């Protein structure tokens, strides 16, 4: 299983 | 043994020609079993390999959503590395994300992994502390203040400590039969003359998993690393792996050379000569 | 900021003739990942070559598995042709089956 999704905005570099 | 999952991460922007393609695949050690492409008909996590298919539509749902999201969100990140470093919007660009986790042959986290590169050169990377961060450059640093005041490496150690070790060992039982298989390789050497003084002695090691494996020539007991041709780890496309290492030796001297072979797979290590 | 593919052209069972196999072609150590790899037999390009999902190594260069079903022969050619970024022109590596 990938990285799931933070419960906020996932942050971008 | 040993084990490990990767995820990698490929977004490539493409000026002119639409928006950055992102695509995902997912490892096993070597044994890839999943992909997303933002550039497929209709993108979507697929199987790429028979022991992941029996997840259920759940975990295709949620792997799909997580790389669609993470599609969008490479693109900013893209569009922001090009701004860090002063770079046209004429370039083509690539960041890449390896990350996943190491199990030992307890089934214990040895250690995580989450790094990442733009344009094939290190950019950040998580610290095997997995709570701090190795920037490249001073870009890369503006992405380190970022993801320092988002609590990112938090959210990166949870998932490499947590999930990532919980369904690696869960893909691992259910694909024991393959992923905790070691094949050994098949061995041969041949001879071919390139003159009348000398001729090539090439030690073939076929049909292995996983890719790991050292492959060498002795002469008289001692390694020939600079006289050896050694080609990269190459796959056959049934899962297995092949490699060569090969010597030019004087002609009448061919007994003296042995190719010592290591592998996982191997009750044990094999020595071979020529055997005319 | 590039790097050229390398290339190996080989085949998956060890080759004998008459006997249907599949000829690879592998190129690594390649960035960035546009590259095109074509199969040729006799010189002409196999049409509908697979290939693997891009993915790359630790040092970041990508790599890329094309195959396709095919029964070598003694007299009948096999290659695969690259080109990339770092390419002034296609490289074409012939399979050799000793290789």
């Amino acid at each position: 299983l990938p990285e799931p999704l933070p419960q906020g905005q996932l942050t971008a570099y | 043994g040993s084990h490990s999952m990767r995820y990698f991460y490929t977004a490539m922007s493409r000026p002119g020609r639409g928006e950055p393609r992102f695509i995902a695949v997912g490892y096993v050690d070597d044994t890839q079993f999943v992909r997303f492409d933002s550039d497929a008909a209709s993108p979507r996590t697929e199987p790429r390999a028979p022991w992941i298919e029996q997840e259920g539509p759940e975990y295709w749902d949620r792997n799909t959503q997580i790389f669609k999201t993470n599609t969008q969100t490479y693109r900013e990140s893209l569009r922001n590395l090009r701004g860090y470093y002063n770079q046209s919007e004429a370039g083509s660009h690539i960041i890449q994300r390896m990350y996943g986790c190491d199990l030992g042959p307890d089934g214990r986290l040895l250690r995580g992994h989450d790094q990442s590169a733009y344009d094939g050169k290190d950019y950040i990377a998580l610290n095997e502390d997995l709570s701090s961060w190795t920037a490249a450059d001073t870009a890369a640093q503006i992405t380190q203040r970022k993801w320092e005041a988002a609590a990112v490496a938090e959210q990166r150690r949870a998932y490499l400590e947590g999930l990532c070790v919980e369904w690696l060992r869960r893909y691992l039982e259910n694909g024991k039969e393959t992923l905790q298989r070691a094949d050994p390789p098949k061995t041969h050497v041949t001879h071919h003359p390139v003159s009348d003084h000398e001729a090539t002695l090439r030690c073939w090691a076929l049909g292995f998993y996983p890719a790991e494996i050292t492959l060498t020539w002795q002469r008289d007991g001692e390694d020939q690393t600079q006289d050896t041709e050694l080609v990269e780890t190459r796959p056959a496309g049934d899962r297995t792996f092949q490699k060569w290492a090969a010597v030019v030796v004087p002609s009448g001297e061919e007994q003296r050379y042995t190719c010592h072979v290591q592998h996982e797979g191997l009750p044990k290590p094999l020595t071979l000569r020529w055997e005319p | 900021i590039q790097r050229t593919p390398k290339i190996q052209v080989y085949s998956r069972h060890p080759a004998e003739n008459g006997k249907s196999n599949f000829l690879n072609c592998y190129v690594s150590g390649f960035h960035p990942s546009d590259i095109e790899v074509d199969l040729l037999k006799n010189g002409e390009r196999i049409e509908k070559v697979e290939h693997s999902d891009l993915s790359f190594s630790k040092d970041w260069s990508f790599y890329l598995l094309y195959y396709t079903e095919f029964t070598p022969t003694e007299k009948d050619e096999y290659a695969c042709r690259v080109n990339h970024v770092t390419l002034s022109q296609p490289k074409i590596v012939k399979w050799d089956r000793d290789m």
